[PDB]
């Protein structure tokens, strides 16, 4: 069973946007005639606090999503949640960790 | 074959926005710089973007020395499928919708962070060291504006009670213009402005090497039908962020009464069959010409702010965007 | 292949170089995000120009000179119908001597105007790149007027003066220039002190002090940006 | 053809076409802003004149040739230091004793 | 309904506190921010007590229970970061680490270990058991330059994320062998037909639960961490997350596997079997201090897990007695390790030798907490052995009370090795601090808890077992609410 | 597509990253090897809760928390994996066998 | 804290106000321009 | 109208398992990175089929745009130009390791087979958004609120674990005896 | 999707006449008919890109009367 209503099209769309590049590419192949990087620890920690704040959005999508059905008690709760990740972001700051 | 008419016309739509964003980006940047713009061609310049990708396919897309052959070819692929892809999200018209999606603007926000992996792809496969720097530095700028992005969306997400973008017109559409959410959300639209203008657009980008961190960036060994997809799929991102502005916070498809005199952007004559073909037609992509406001906004705004550097890009999605992107959240809320 | 190593990483600036200034090659070692030591690698435009002299005369050598400082033009004349006419005493008259003083002035605009389009677009905002480049083009006409070509190539400097008068309609036509662009000095001023992101990028940034700006050998707008007040036309 | 440093200067290659193959050329020191744009549209007459079977001439031809020789392989003059080179930081003895 | 989870919730306040402070005032808060965490563990401690009267209710949806055993597995990890806190004082804040980062760290995996303790669902078990599994590998990383503790690091990494990925598969399947039933009492209602799909499942969630407790199979990452890590952090896992793994085996293998109860009663016997001989006999050839107390804490894990196996009211009492009086023998000994690392450096065996003479504190403190180790009289690790034997020789087990006795022999040679070492020694035999001890103050920073965590610790582990009485009772109340 | 042959996909898929962590050499492809299994567990979860236990999807809550833990596994083990690297200049499991003994 | 973002965001959010006022006031002169092919420009 | 369902799955079920063989047997580590999310779209994919619009999204922005970006930014970071190819290392430890993953699966699939799964024939998913909210707040709360414990104390470690020592390097504090800084106090030594 | 009806009325008949409105007011278009002559642009340019290579806008020879 699959009760799931919209995704007749997502399967044929996920096709067709993929044979957009693999026949233009295919199109024009028709048509057509010291070495070092240094190690700063600043691409791994801009992308730490990434992964630290993408799962905190994360949380937030059915939060938010159902957010009027749920009531007052579920929004001092989800404030935990977001309290607790706030400081998350200033010690980020303060640590000097997105300083580039 | 193209068997569907509902993704037949939405395509030629989806293709036909990508070409008007190229026809204006070389006509308002030339009408803020007191010169034409592409003349001579077509009639005046409406076959410039055509005969711009249309070189694209014509070139020997010759690799470079020693690459990684897999890697080099599917490098642009990554960047610009995701973008191709959430075109199915957004809901122009009335009686034109391609999929009933249950979310779709989680889908997009979701989709959108492949994008940095075609980045890393693409600086690591060239392989020089100036277009890794670039892959490392164009990665690490689309990963800083996407949780004041996801946090945007999040806040359309409470008015509207759901991540469904047929929904999220549909809280608009009570009042016409009263009932938007750009006018109940007026900070979280520039977090989202702000956001999606640094993942898409040309002035808070590096790849113009005018300030030469490296020697073009990451998109320099790239040629010919490889580049068309990093030429002609910017400007795909352009469109679908301008998009969904015109969705989320500007009501899709929601106007007042056309029943008005002829300064209502018009003809002259209040029964006319030219004003017959402008509303149908309007009737069926309407929230195109909101976006093609927005995708002219983002012209006019590159010619206004500082090329900034990296250093305070990184330092403004951070440190900015995102505690602006948090209390908005919580003003969204009751709070 | 690229690696990833822990030791300071060189960058070639290379001499394709797209700017407006030349063609130099900056090797440039980089600490992350300061640099540490820079050769600034030059000659790629070394077209032997003092071999060249010891066998021109000096009617044949005033068409060479304008190829300098070409963004400059007649400021590279100036200095070259100089240097006989100092040795040997041919008088310039009077009014020959202030034709110069007039296109040499409207050099140092036009010297200033292309030095400051390129540093409006490397300091930050790059739509007056366009709209500075309009206000040279008054100034290329009131040389393609008096001389025969825009900006260099025009031998108008003399070992006994200049080479012919004005035009006609040229002395009411700064008039009309050096009345229009002397307002907009003041919009370009207002550009990096307004808006104050831009001092942020120029404040503290390259500085030289007064007594290594003397050892180091500086002239003009660099020397005396420390404070000199050394000026060639006065001393 | 190098024009004015094609008399007497010792280093300049007289022509880009002793490196490169030229379509079009434009005499001018220097050209008109107006006499560039001729030389654009005479090279959009000359793009029109390609024909796309012949599009097999636009690839180099590779005709290799190898020997061996017996040169002494030289250090490289540029090295990427120029201030913490070991000669900048003090004046060498034997010659500040007369300073 | 969040009035049961009040000893956890203080303990998150605080978590917050000592990391704003580090913030705000900037390494001169940790001046204060070590005794705000203690007041933090101990008002954590003392609302346990309040608790203790309740009639075990099952807060939060069903997904939280506030019984005697999820109260007394709480107060001994609140008691195991209590006696870390007073350890790591001095010891990180001698390696120029900041002192409130730690203690953060510290503390998520206090609470993550407490958590485990009372915890019904199958994701509120893994949650809890991944915050005290993260939060453990930064801290025997934390001093971050030693190619020690780095080395340390990994081989925790590359095991605890394996192994919590057995135990997931397995945490999955039993929401697959029921009809959803993520909840442990919903679990046993719907399955007890003992297939193999519950097999798989039942040794899939102890590659992962006696892997915290280290038996021999899964007991691979202890020895090597336990030398690399900073001492408090050896000291915090051979108690804290140590009897957080042995609170989750008492709360799931009871409560999912009533059915299917043979079984682990089978290999638990393996397990013991193997953690009590590799426990006790390797630590025969071991020259470092910490790694011969890294396998002393496998052995001791073997007698816990022979109560563990018998499956009697007694049997139940006698591992957490047992687990109680551990406590007050590892955080005293680890306590003499530590403040023999911190006078001079190279804490191993064949160092300490000489002493009793220039640190008499320290060879009382360290002799009486290796000796009860072994389990000799009057001290309190004899008569936490004495009750694991006697709950042993209750419900069959003949052999395994044999080879807890046969080992516990063995475990008295390796231990006596130290005291040989600390008090028979000549002063004409030794090889650090031949006049060079530094002449002990009790005055510098942090020494003054490090001395406190002694006095008190040898304290509770001379007169633990003289008045094992109220410890006998508060214990055997703990087990009433075990199925 | 049946319930079986999702967890088939899922066991092999396990069996993969077990492979991958026992095999692999460079420290960093045993932790990418550690997000096989972490998506073993949640391919083995999802199909547990379209097929079982529908309307109530608490595999699919479960599913997230694994996304999570796993996202916060991968930030802390990259930590482990930079901060010996910093020391000991290679990336090789078969060069950290100093704790042996 | 919240009272400051409400406060630190229009100290430039307007000040591009008045920069997109100001460019596109810049549209509304005349492009001064010399098409070349069909505007050849008298030289002196 | 239900094989379109079906061939769709074993396209996805042999693009996972394709790419699960790419991050292990390759020889190239950064190749295992880029075909690591072709493992996670696949399984996002996945998610698509079995009714789990959400866990499929879920999974993109996580472990596709973040952990995936992650590790490449920590293989990039590390390359040094050195594999220095010792394949036989020890021994032939590499068999010993495919006896029991193929173990494992051998037992799995015996395990798979024989179980009977009580699958209820139910509607699912009815717009599984608000029934995942809706039990972050009523069943799944505690593990809700501790999730943030856990992602703060995941950038409080990692951040101090991974920062650059630029503060104070050369620190020697002070000294009963002698103590490098950021390492722990127990010196090695040989016995 | 119509057929013939209401497709040529957007793509053939209508972009003809504003390829008359294009040609001739241009450049003579005040600051508000030239933001209303962008807008003729980008809406009826799926209809202004078929009839492009069939009309030109280049300017008509002189007379040269002096």
């Amino acid at each position: 069973v699959f009760v799931l209503s919209g995704y007749e099209y997502f399967l044929g769309f996920l096709i067709i946007c993929s044979l957009v590049p693999v026949l233009a590419l295919a199109a024009s192949a028709l048509l057509r005639p010291g070495a070092w990087i240094q190690f700063n620890v600043r691409y791994y920690m801009f992308a730490l606090v990434f992964v630290i704040f993408d799962v905190e959005t994360v949380f937030l999508y059915p939060w938010a999503v159902a957010f009027h059905q749920l009531g007052l008690l579920a929004f001092i709760e989800a404030l935990i949640f977001i309290a607790i990740l706030v400081v998350a972001l200033v010690y980020a700051w303060r640590k000097r960790a997105l300083e580039w | 074959l193209w068997l569907p008419l509902p993704m037949l016309m939405m395509l030629i739509v989806a293709t036909v926005g990508v070409l008007v964003a190229v026809w204006l980006e070389r006509k308002i940047s030339a009408a803020v710089q007191q010169r034409i713009g592409p003349e001579y061609i077509g009639p005046l310049g409406i076959l410039a973007p055509l005969a711009d990708g249309l070189k694209l396919i014509f070139k020997e897309d010759v690799l470079p020395a020693n690459s990684d052959r897999w890697l080099f070819t599917l490098g642009p692929a990554v960047v610009v499928i995701p973008v191709f892809l959430s075109y199915i999200i957004v809901p122009f018209g009335q009686n034109l919708l391609i999929s009933n999606l249950a979310m779709g603007v989680f889908l997009w926000i979701a989709l959108s962070s492949i994008a940095p992996i075609g980045l890393l792809m693409a600086g690591y496969a060239s392989n020089n060291k100036y277009s890794l720097l670039g892959g490392l530095r164009a990665a690490a700028q689309s990963i800083s504006y996407e949780i004041p992005l996801a946090l945007a969306v999040l806040a359309v997400a409470m008015m509207s009670n759901g991540l469904g973008t047929v929904e999220i017109v549909e809280q608009q559409s009570q009042y016409g213009i009263l009932s938007w959410n750009v006018w109940r959300q007026p900070i979280g639209f520039l977090v989202f402005w702000i956001a999606a203008l640094a993942e898409c657009e040309r002035l808070p980008f590096d790849l113009p090497e005018a300030e030469e961190e490296l020697v073009a960036g990451y998109q320099t060994e790239y040629a010919g039908m490889k580049f068309a997809l990093f030429y002609l799929g910017a400007y795909v991102n352009l469109v679908l962020s301008a998009l969904l502005v015109s969705v989320l916070y500007f009501g899709g498809w929601s106007f007042p009464i056309p029943l008005e005199t002829i300064a209502n952007l018009l003809g002259v004559s209040e029964t006319n069959p030219f004003l017959q073909i402008a509303f149908a037609v309007l009737g069926i992509t309407m929230t195109l010409i909101k976006a093609y406001f927005f995708v002219f906004l983002a012209i006019l705004l590159r010619w206004t702010v500082p090329r900034v550097r990296i250093d305070q890009l990184l330092d403004l999605g951070w440190k900015f965007l995102l505690p602006v992107g948090l209390v908005n959240l919580l003003l969204t809320a009751g709070l | 292949k690229i690696e990833t190593r822990t030791e300071p990483m060189v960058i070639n600036m290379g001499p394709h170089h797209p700017s407006m200034h030349g063609v130099l090659r900056l090797m440039v070692t980089l600490d992350g995000e300061d640099v540490i030591d820079c050769e600034p690698v030059i000659g790629y435009l070394h077209r032997g120009m003092e071999k060249i002299a010891e066998n021109r005369t000096n009617i044949m050598f005033i068409p060479y000179v304008s190829r300098w400082d070409y963004a400059a033009g007649m400021f590279n004349e100036a200095v070259t119908v100089n240097a006989p006419e100092k040795l040997a005493g041919i008088p310039v008259p009077k009014r020959a001597s202030y034709i110069r003083v007039i296109m040499l002035e409207l050099n140092r605009i036009a010297n200033h105007l292309l030095w400051l389009g390129p540093f409006l677009a490397d300091v930050g905002a790059q739509t007056p790149f366009f709209y500075i480049f309009r206000e040279r083009e008054y100034i290329y006409d009131l040389f393609e007027a008096a001389t025969g070509m825009r900006f260099i190539n025009n031998n108008y400097f003399r070992i006994g003066g200049v080479a012919a008068d004005l035009t006609y309609g040229w002395v009411t036509k700064c008039r009309d220039f050096c009345d229009y662009f002397l307002p907009k000095v003041d919009e370009y001023e207002r550009l990096i002190t307004n808006n104050p992101i831009f001092v942020r990028r120029l404040q503290g940034v390259g500085k030289i002090s007064r007594e290594e700006a003397i050892n180091w050998g500086l002239s003009g707008p660099m020397l005396r940006a420390s404070g000199v007040k050394w000026d060639l036309r006065k001393v | 053809t190098g024009g004015m440093f094609s008399s007497d200067s010792y280093s300049a290659v007289r022509g880009v076409d002793k490196l490169i193959p030229v379509d079009v050329y434009l005499p001018g020191c220097p050209p008109r802003p107006e006499a560039i744009m001729d030389a654009i549209v005479k090279l959009r007459k000359k793009i029109a004149n390609e024909h796309i079977n012949e599009r097999g001439n636009l690839a180099q031809t590779h005709r290799l040739f190898t020997a061996k020789h017996k040169m002494k392989p030289v250090p490289p003059i540029l090295t990427g230091q120029y201030l913490n080179a070991p000669s900048r930081q003090a004046p060498p003895p034997a010659l500040a004793a007369a300073m | 309904n969040a009035g049961t989870i009040l000893p956890e919730t203080i303990l998150i306040v605080t978590l917050l506190v000592v990391l704003l402070a580090d913030l705000i005032q900037g390494r001169q808060a940790d001046r204060w921010t070590p005794y705000f965490a203690i007041v933090g563990l101990g008002g954590a401690i003392a609302t346990m007590i309040p608790l203790w009267t309740q009639p075990a209710t099952i807060s939060f949806f069903g997904s939280f229970i506030s019984d005697h055993l999820s109260l007394f597995f709480r107060g001994l990890i609140a008691l195991s970061a209590l006696g870390t806190i007073l350890m790591s004082i001095r010891y990180v804040e001698q390696t120029g680490s900041s002192l409130g980062e730690f203690m953060t760290i510290l503390l998520t995996a206090t609470v993550g270990g407490m958590f485990i303790a009372g915890a019904q669902e199958l994701v509120f078990i893994f949650v809890a058991l991944e915050t005290l599994s993260i939060a453990s590998y930064l801290l025997t990383g934390y001093t971050k330059r030693d190619s020690r503790s780095n080395e340390a690091a990994l081989k925790y990494l590359l095991i605890g994320a394996a192994s919590s990925a057995i135990f997931l598969y397995g945490s999955s399947l039993l929401y697959g062998l029921s009809g959803g039933h993520t909840q442990l009492p919903a679990i046993a209602q719907a399955l007890s037909s003992e297939s193999l799909g519950l097999v798989v499942a039942l040794v899939f969630v102890i590659a992962g639960i006696s892997f915290k407790i280290s038996a021999v199979p899964f007991h691979q990452w202890t020895p090597d961490v336990y030398e690399g890590a900073p001492t408090p952090v050896v000291a915090f896992l051979s108690v804290g997350s140590k009897a957080a793994g042995f609170a989750l085996a008492i709360r799931f293998l009871t409560l999912a596997f009533p059915s299917v109860t043979d079984q682990w009663q089978l290999i638990f016997t393996v397990l013991a079997i193997l953690s009590m001989i590799l426990g006790n006999v390797v630590a025969l050839a071991q020259t470092s201090m910490k790694r011969m107390l890294a396998y002393s804490s496998i052995g001791q894990a073997g007698f816990v897990m022979i109560g563990f196996v018998v499956g009697t009211e007694a049997g139940y009492a006698s591992m957490l007695f047992y687990l109680l009086v551990y406590l007050f023998m590892n955080l005293g000994a680890f306590t003499c390790v530590i403040l023999f690392s911190l006078r001079t450096g190279t804490d191993q065996i064949s160092e300490y030798a000489g002493l009793y003479q220039k640190d008499p504190l320290l060879t009382l403190g360290l002799s009486l907490c290796l000796l009860s180790l072994g389990g000799i009289p009057p001290l309190a690790g004899f008569f936490g052995k004495i009750y694991l034997f006697w709950a042993g020789w209750q419900a069959g087990a003949y052999g395994l009370v044999l080879l807890g006795l046969l080992t516990s022999v063995i475990s008295i040679y390796y231990y006596i090795r130290v005291v040989k070492m600390m008090v028979v020694k000549e002063p004409q035999e030794m090889s650090e601090a031949v006049r060079n001890y530094p002449e002990v103050s009790w005055s510098s920073f942090g020494l003054r808890p490090l001395q406190v965590g002694l006095v008190m610790t040898v304290i509770a582990t001379s007169l633990a077992g003289i008045l094992a009485n109220p410890l006998f009772n508060l214990v055997n109340t703990a087990v009433w609410d075990v199925p | 597509m049946q319930l079986t042959y999702v967890l088939i996909l899922a066991a092999l898929l396990f069996c993969i990253g077990i492979y991958g962590l026992v095999t692999s050499r460079n420290a960093v492809r045993v932790l990418m090897s550690i997000e096989l299994l972490l998506n073993a567990v949640n391919l083995n979860l999802i199909g547990f809760a379209n097929y079982l236990d529908g309307q109530q999807i608490k595999g699919q809550v479960f599913a997230v928390f694994v996304i999570t833990v796993a996202a916060a596994e991968a930030a802390v083990g990259l930590a482990i994996i930079l901060a010996i690297y910093r020391n000991r200049d290679t990336v090789d499991m078969e060069k950290f066998n100093l704790l042996k003994w | 804290q919240i009272t400051n973002y409400a406060k630190e965001a229009v100290q430039s959010a307007k000040y591009i106000g008045q920069g997109l006022s100001v460019t596109f006031d810049h549209m509304r002169r005349r492009p001064i321009t010399v098409q070349y092919p069909y505007e050849k420009l008298i030289p002196s | 109208a239900t094989l379109t369902q079906t061939i769709t799955f074993f396209a996805l079920a042999a693009a996972v398992i394709i790419a699960a063989l790419g991050v292990v047997l390759l020889d190239n580590v950064v190749y295992s990175a880029f075909l690591l999310g072709g493992v996670f779209l696949s399984i996002a994919g996945l998610y698509i089929l079995m009714n789990a619009d959400f866990v499929s999204a879920a999974q993109i922005l996580i472990y596709v745009g973040a952990v995936n970006v992650l590790i490449l930014f920590a293989i990039m970071l590390v390359n040094k130009r050195e594999t220095y190819t010792p394949v036989p290392g020890r021994w032939l430890r590499q068999g010993g390791a495919a006896v029991v993953s193929l173990g494992v699966f051998a037992l799995l699939t015996k395990m798979i087979l024989q179980t009977p799964w009580q699958l209820s024939s139910v509607p699912p998913t009815p717009d599984s958004i608000t029934t995942i909210g809706q039990h972050f707040f009523s069943d799944f709360l505690l593990p809700f609120e501790l999730a943030s414990v856990l992602l703060l104390m995941a950038l409080i470690g990692a951040v101090v674990l991974a920062r650059r020592e630029l503060v104070l390097e050369p620190e020697p504090i002070l000294g009963e005896e002698v103590v490098p800084p950021l390492e722990l106090p127990e010196r090695p030594r040989e016995p | 999707g119509v057929y013939g009806a209401l497709a040529g009325l957007y793509l053939l008949v209508v972009p003809a006449i504003v390829y008359a409105y294009l040609n001739a007011r241009w450049y003579v278009a005040s600051s508000f008919e030239r933001a209303f002559m962008y807008f003729l642009v980008t809406f009826f340019f799926p209809g202004l890109l078929l009839l492009a290579p069939f009309i030109n806008f280049r300017p008509q020879p002189r007379s040269l009367n002096s």
